[PDB]
């Protein structure tokens, strides 16, 4: 019943994955023994998009772990939630990627991922008929960045007409933990705008914001910032799994924000977010959602909507409302914001309503917009890539594994090209 | 705006100064109400702060603990409840049951 | 599963070895006998300490190191002192004959007959681990068998083992205080062996050290046990991400990956913080912004070198304690705004991020005050030339005369491998000169 | 000057090509719809041995 | 429903702003927690022009506290019915202003005065039929005379139509707390009058002297002000919020008030003021309210009324009463006050009537007056500033801030035309 | 056809010269070459108000270079866009004025004279039907302000109808670089305002405080200088060149902006200028761009517009904008700011609208306007002088060069009559 199945990679992906099938078993009330301990009949019902079965009445996920050491499967078994994860699923190497694109991409990781690959076929053939892919990893990391896109190459040969999803994280200037980032990013971005259906930008530097800003929390940590990424990953799915008054999958959302197959980049947030001693003081409706859902600060992404033009944006809704407020009110942003909407698209928002919400919530809103201000993320990495390359700086890491000069070269071509494309259209007229 | 002064003389007793009013001012009787409220709250705990005075200003706040369907439930932070002793060797590695392989298989 | 491999070869390599294992001991639980005296060790996966120790088949643990010396005092010491039931016997290579402050002695006569021993133990010592990281390697540059061993060894083990990663820390003599007169000379012989078989090189000059507990820890007669001390910490700090949990951690593979820009250049310098003595332990915070601010003084390097002359290359900094990103990237950011501290041009970003979560131990009897927070600096820096300039002065001065040569002639050694070394030095100089430039 | 006329002019007389054709992923998917639509037909009319 | 939205600056604004939501509170039966305690339901059918709604039921104030230093707000915060106003709508710099017009105007307030306006805009929309502003604040203080005047210009250049109102705490001689009062005094004077639509000027020193002489009560505090004030604004708004006769939006006033665009500086006052050994042994009727109103020393201003006329004045009664005899009391003493009423305009007096008295009294007056006394009030001001001016005492402050003497030359002359074409019509006669 | 010649004379003029011509060849797409590199039809309409045909199709600019060193030529023919100057326009002395008024009028301009005479005729006669010569030029040297003098004074007697544009440079005391400023100043107004159809006085005090307040860079040089200069010099010209609603050349802005022929110093500004880190928001519409355009602040002279003033102001629009709301504007900043103008002259702002907007930039405005304020500028040179020439000091040198205290009284006397005879009109009452 159009299932898909769960792929994960490096530590960030590691982490992200760990957290995301927590809020999941919450959503539908699996305990952590998985047994179903839930009080609806709704949460049971499609259950099989995420969970298979066993015997006893216990769900399993069909999540696949993958990581070129064993550090980081050791603490996601040991944590919360962890029992649920099938120990055949954990794939593993015992020597690291070493934050070397070259060393992920073409010595451990074609040697490992003959194993991965496995799993992953076993697993999409087994359910009756598949949906799609969905991938978390980091593009500023060494196995995450280059065996991750390994697979997504070898993956979209073998099951062309699938939907792949990627909740991409690409490093940003501002908060740096590696001095090789722009190396590996932008070799990745290359290979990602070749296969991937849907991209969605992720970065540490906006997911920090708002916990300063907007949530109020003096001391943040990973677990936070994981947290924000999980909730908006339940959203985009969110009708996929319960009734609601109008219906849309992964495809149907990938056919309105999709202009054309190389803009495949897009930027999501999520509503309503208030710190805890100001949670009393706020009133939860349509027109107060709708209001943080467009704020330029409400975004997980460095860039500013507001420097660019949107191209399509699209709006998902939980829980019971009236459709002509809905209705209305993404009519009223449209009208009010005229400028920052291109002007050869009419009716370039799309909306969708799902009556079950979150669990402990009564409305809440995913937001992913597709706009040509994610432009200016590839500018500021391909600003650091060509200062480092023009010296040739730690050059011999890279060609000590038969990389030549030439991809390198052509990385810059392509990545340039996309962001020549970005800016045509939005300077484009009828 | 005002130093609340409470004594039997009635020229620094506020509430017979200010008694002029059409009616009964909402500000003696809730700080009086709010004096009782925090002695007994201090009483429930046992502060004994050396006045009343101290406590006083955490002890009227109406902010819950919990959040109340208008946030993500992500509570007040990973960091508001970690325990840390520090003894040596207490975050070694404990190298779980999924990597703890034996036998090293030869074939493939 | 993972492992790495301790060589010490000389006095100082010794000598620091000494501080370096017993804190490794005293940071494991393992008692100066050999055996973890708790009597609730269990077993399953809680097998931490395999980096360092090695079941013993019946009880103890034995150390992954071995000691190599031609002089058999200190040696013979460690086998008296309360360390004696520790090591294994047979790791302690000790010769008859010192080499007497010469390069020759300990690299074409009397070394033959050790290096042969010390690589069967250390193949003996290689077997036995499973996921060999690399090696860690610590002498004194300025003795006559700590250079000639140290340089036969590292030639040796770079075609019997290759692609294994290889540390050195190395000391280098003082520009001005020193203890020999002819070090100059094997200093740059082994400056010349070091270049091109050794794969990350650390500064660790003596007066520096000197300087830095004085300041710090208000001591003013200091002993080469405090400055052995604190490289034991230093080391610890570097090594902790393989054993402890933490939130961003980083292997050896991944420092040389991120701190080298190419093959020739590797010679970077130290720094940690903070360093403070119980009195003063009292009256302050201790933020994570106000170490890592100390960090970069000029003051406080383990070498005596001022980066201010120089530009930067590189910096792998090392968090162990309670620190949290948010707070260690607000440092960074305020460490870039600072301008008195400058990079080089073709590195927009160069910060490295490693987080531990394990407090630093202390060593009762010990002088550093018990703290929990710490940071480790590993700069790579141009300024480095100025230690390789003054070396090549006092080469020059001798060499013109050409005192002391008939020793180093007469122990089969030709007269022109001074001219070599001074030529590749003098090229390793300009190297580093044009690296700085501007595009 | 005036070749780099003739040369500056017959250059600058072409510019209005864009034809937006990406295909990448989309082809990939695209050949092999067109491949199972007609070939279900060449795989229905094979003549028995 | 045409309801308003309060601004508050300064220390002095914040205190009156203060004690006026706590009678605002009183009055709608509204406890700390913001929960609903009345006992009759027209508390309830215009809760909405002072109060929003949140979840829970709970209601909140539409009121926004900005300040430089957070002195005071964190006095405000702590202090009863603190809790009733919305923590993201405190807004505070760190630095304070010191007394200094150009500290709050020029470099402090304009970095700060962003985020005020963004929330100002934010409430400003979100209400559903906006029907104007109303600000309290200080004239002779740094932060308040300064950043509140700006905030004044921002928001009257951005609704232009909307109905303005102000509670001007101007300072006089007798009661002097600071040596730099003239300065920021008329500057913010000069910056007033093109902008604010209708201004009621207190000063301390009159609500001193109605204390000694009508209230008899030994030891008074700024308490007591403060509720005075806060009284008479909840009496300016009586009929909008309650049924009555002649109901009476702001708006009506200024048109029965305003007779030239430049004439809009008002003089409140109150009645009954009793007491407290009389307060049994007097009998409330109309002719003993409009006596009190129309006695002299029950001004909340220095200037004497006696000593010009009156071009129009207003009158808002509450709770029941007859029509017929407050007419006839107006009619009397216009009548027998002849001279003290310009005599080229008829009837220049209003009367408005609310069938809701002020909680535990039978009836209550509020008046508001515009008069050619107003000239000393500012005549006084301008004095002790040319006599200060021409030594250019304290005025290296001022200039080293951007601001040049020419500012003040312009604001000094302003002022003085202001005085002399608001008395030629003390002497010009029909 | 109605085509002005550019004549530029001393360091100063030259480096002004040198930018301005960058500028003009950047609007209508001259490269360093001399050859066309445009887009549009019109930038050939009227390229021949400036530049000549020359063999090939190559343009080249109406440019004489004057000066008395050569030091100043071979720096800014070495310089970009220095090949479009014809070489045989090039003319200099050999020996330097040194600063010296007299030398530059009386002992060395009087045998050099004659070249450049022969130069500017043949360029004069040339052009089918000349308009005017427009002059760059300053008043603090030798070499500028003596032989400039000088050849405005004969080539007026050859052309007495033929309009005549000098932009001045005027020192300025705060900021001096020469110790005799004062007497070669004073000379040289003498000398000026009797030839001069147009002056426009420049102090490079106010170009420091407009570099460093609006546009908020750090470091500036005297080519961002000479930047802000030519910008507003070319806006005057604008209509001259391109079509608009109210086209305006030089003699219509000469009739109507001089009530008295003795009266023809100018101040200029320009708008819209904003910070290097501009944000990407609205755009410059007309109510905000008349509001920069009459501050104080933008003025490019020392001279505070508010201690006197307006006789009469000029406007140069630039862009497509609607004439209504032009013309409301000045009608609206007139009755607001009535006492800035004087009565005697009704509706006295001009206004005139270009369709072709500077490059780069949406709506633009070039100022051009007559105040009283100028005449502190005459004052505070003439009592520097007075006290510079009562010590007879720096005179013999000026004196042991053909000429005595004669001159030098009826300059003073002269000066002083026309600040006189320039303070009667702004007290002056219809
Ligand atoms: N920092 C430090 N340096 C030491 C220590 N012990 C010896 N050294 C260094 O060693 C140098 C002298 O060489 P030694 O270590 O005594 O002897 P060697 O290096 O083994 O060479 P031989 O003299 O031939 O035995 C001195 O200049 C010291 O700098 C120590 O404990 N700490
Ligand atoms: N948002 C988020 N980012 C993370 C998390 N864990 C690590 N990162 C980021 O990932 C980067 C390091 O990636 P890395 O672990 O080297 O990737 P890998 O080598 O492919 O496993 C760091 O800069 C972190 O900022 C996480 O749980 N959440
Ligand atoms: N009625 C009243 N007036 C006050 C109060 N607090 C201060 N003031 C007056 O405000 C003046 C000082 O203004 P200030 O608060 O310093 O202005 P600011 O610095 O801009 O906030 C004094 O002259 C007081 O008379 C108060 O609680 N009630
Ligand atoms: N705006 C501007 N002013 C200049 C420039 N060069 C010099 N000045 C001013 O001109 C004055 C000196 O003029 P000077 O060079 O002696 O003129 P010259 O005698 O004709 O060469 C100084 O006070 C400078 O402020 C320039 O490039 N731009
Ligand atoms: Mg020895």
């Amino acid at each position: 019943m159009r299932e898909i199945v769960h792929i994960q990679g490096g530590q960030c992906g590691n982490q992200i994955g760990a957290k995301f099938w927590e809020v999941i078993s919450d959503e539908h009330g699996i305990d952590p023994t998985g047994t179903y301990h839930g009080d609806s009949d709704l949460q049971l019902e499609r259950i099989n998009v995420y969970y298979n079965e066993a015997t006893g009445g216990r769900y399993v996920p069909r999540a696949i772990l993958m990581d070129l050491e064993p550090g980081t499967m050791d603490s996601v078994r040991a944590g919360p939630f962890g029992q649920l994860f099938r120990p055949d699923n954990f794939v593993f190497g015992q020597t690291g990627a070493g934050n070397n694109w070259a060393k992920g991409h073409y010595t451990e990781g074609a040697e490992l991922i003959d194993s991965v690959l496995d799993v992953v076929r076993k697993e999409a053939e087994g359910c009756d008929c598949l949906q799609g892919f969905q991938i978390t990893h980091s593009l500023g990391g060494g196995t995450g960045s280059g065996m991750g896109t390994l697979l997504i190459s070898k993956v979209r040969e073998e099951y062309p007409d699938r939907i792949m999803e990627t909740f991409s994280v690409v490093p940003s200037p501002k908060v740096s933990d590696t001095v090789v980032e722009p190396y590996n990013a932008t070799l990745s971005v290359h290979q990602l705008v070749e296969n991937a259906d849907e991209c969605m930008v992720i970065d540490n530097e906006a997911l920090y914001d708002i916990c300063f800003r907007t949530l109020k929390l003096t001391t943040p940590t990973y677990g936070d910032l994981n947290h924000l990424v999980s909730a908006a990953m339940s959203g985009v799915t969110c009708c996929l799994r319960f009734p609601g008054q109008l219906n849309s999958d992964l495809r149907k959302l990938a056919v309105n924000l999709i202009p054309f197959p190389r803009l495949h980049f897009f930027m999501i947030g999520f509503a309503p977010l208030t710190s805890r001693g100001s949670q009393q003081y706020r009133a939860l409706t349509v027109p107060e959602l709708t209001q943080q859902m467009f704020d330029a600060k409400n975004m997980m992404c460095a860039a500013d909507p507001r420097h660019g033009r949107y191209l399509t944006a699209s709006a998902l809704f939980r829980g019971r409302m009236s459709t002509k407020e809905v209705d209305e009110q993404m009519l009223n942003v449209q009208n009010k914001n005229s400028s920052y909407f291109v002007e050869w698209i009419p009716n370039n928002i799309k909306s969708s309503i799902c009556d079950i919400p979150p669990k402990g919530l009564k409305m809440a809103v995913t937001f992913v917009g597709n706009s040509t201000a994610i432009q200016e993320m590839f500018k500021r990495v391909a600003e650091q890539f060509t200062a480092m390359f023009r010296r040739k700086a730690f050059l011999h890491w890279y060609t000590g594994e038969g990389m030549d000069e030439m991809e390198f070269t052509e990385a810059e071509s392509n990545m340039n090209d996309l962001v020549s494309e970005y800016q045509q259209y939005q300077d484009a007229t009828a | 705006a005002e130093k609340y002064k409470n004594e039997q003389e009635p020229k620094d007793n506020t509430s017979i100064q200010r008694s002029w009013l059409p009616y009964k001012d909402k500000a003696l009787q809730v700080a009086e109400n709010n004096l009782i409220k925090n002695q007994t709250l201090n009483q429930t705990k046992g502060f004994t702060p050396f006045n009343p005075l101290i406590t006083y200003k955490n002890n009227m706040s109406q902010v819950q603990q919990h959040d109340i369907a208008t946030s993500l439930p992500i509570g007040s932070g990973e960091h508001s409840d970690q325990k840390r002793t520090n003894q040596p060797g207490e975050f070694r590695h404990v190298r779980t049951d999924v990597t703890l392989i034996r036998n090293k298989p030869v074939t493939k | 599963m993972r492992e790495v491999i301790s060589i010490h070869v000389g006095q100082g390599g010794i000598q620091v070895g000494n501080a370096c294992w017993e804190l490794f001991c005293l940071e494991h639980g393992i008692q100066p006998d050999g055996q973890m005296p708790s009597d609730r060790t269990i077993g399953g996966g809680d097998d931490a300490f395999n980096t360092f120790f090695s079941e013993t088949g019946a009880g103890k643990h034995v150390p992954r190191a071995v000691f190599l010396d031609l002089e058999p005092t200190v040696i013979d010491e460690v086998r008296t002192g309360t360390y004696r039931q520790l090591f294994h016997p047979e790791q302690l290579i000790s010769g008859k004959e010192d080499a007497a402050n010469n390069f020759a002695r300990g690299h074409y006569t009397i070394g033959k007959e050790i290096v042969d021993l010390c690589l069967d133990r250390i193949r003996k010592l290689a077997d036995n681990c499973t996921g060999l990281q690399g090696f860690l390697v610590f002498n004194s540059v300025g003795g006559g068998t700590g250079s000639g061993l140290g340089s036969l060894l590292l030639e040796r083990l770079s075609v019997d083992y290759g692609k294994k990663s290889k540390l050195g820390f190395t000391i280098y003599p003082s520009p001005q205080v020193s203890t020999a007169v002819v070090e100059p000379y094997n200093s740059i012989l082994s400056t010349h062996s070091l270049l091109e078989h050794t794969d990350v090189a650390v500064m660790l000059d003596n007066e520096a050290i000197y300087d830095i507990c004085r300041r710090n820890l208000d001591i003013e007669r200091p002993t080469y046990t405090n400055l052995n001390r604190l490289i034991a910490q230093v080391i610890s700090s570097l090594t902790a991400s393989l054993r402890f949990d933490g939130a961003l951690n980083v292997d050896i593979t991944e420092f040389q990956t991120n701190l080298v820009p190419y093959p020739r250049i590797h010679f970077m310098l130290s720094s940690y913080a903070p360093i403070i003595s119980a009195e003063k332990a009292y009256h302050e915070q201790l933020s994570v912004a106000e170490i890592t601010n100390s960090a970069f003084e000029p003051a406080n390097m383990m070498a005596k070198c001022d980066p201010r002359h120089g530009k930067y290359m590189a910096c792998s900094m090392m968090y162990r304690g309670d620190v949290v990103p948010k707070d260690v990237n607000a440092s960074i950011a305020t460490i870039k705004t600072k301008r008195t501290i400058q990079f080089v041009d073709w590195c927009p970003t160069g910060f490295k991020v490693g987080i531990n979560y394990q407090p630093p131990t202390v060593v009762p009897g010990g002088d550093l005050a018990k703290v929990m927070r710490a940071v480790c600096m590993i700069s790579n820096s141009t300024a480095i030339a100025e230690v390789f300039s003054r070396l090549d002065h006092k080469f020059d001065l001798m060499y013109a005369k050409r005192a002391f040569v008939h020793w180093y002639v007469g122990e089969g050694m030709e007269e022109g491998e001074f001219s070599e070394a001074r030529e590749d030095l003098a090229a390793l100089e300009k190297d580093y000169e044009e690296v700085g430039i501007e595009t | 000057i005036e070749q780099d006329y003739m040369y500056r002019s017959q250059q600058d007389s072409f510019k209005p090509r864009l034809l937006p054709k990406g295909n990448k992923a989309s082809d990939l998917s695209y050949t092999y719809t067109k491949q199972k639509l007609s070939q279900i037909q060449q795989n229905n009319n094979k003549e028995l041995f």
